[PDB]
């Protein structure tokens, strides 16, 4: 029925405490944002 | 001597807010972490 709700911080997962790495991640656009919203989805419809 | 290393940034942060037309008051939530900074 329910799956273990997992939220993954692609900002720190990809770039842990790095500013230049964070800028490089931002250069890719919003991919981190799509990942975050997809996981928040998984969580919300799992709760539903 | 043997020392342990633990990465920082425990958990995340969430925002609890009512409707924009209701009020400006907010409540913050720190996931899977005890109240340390406050």
């Amino acid at each position: 029925v329910s799956m273990t709700k997992t939220s993954v911080d692609c900002t720190m997962y990809i770039c842990g405490d790095s500013t230049e790495c964070s800028n490089l991640l931002l250069q890719y656009g919003s991919f981190c944002t799509q990942l975050n919203r997809a996981l928040t989805g998984i969580a919300v419809e799992q709760d539903k | 001597e043997i020392l342990d290393i633990t990465p920082c940034s425990f958990g995340g942060v969430s925002v609890i807010t009512p409707g924009t037309n209701t009020s400006n008051q907010v409540a913050v939530l720190y996931q899977d972490v005890n109240c340390t900074e406050v």
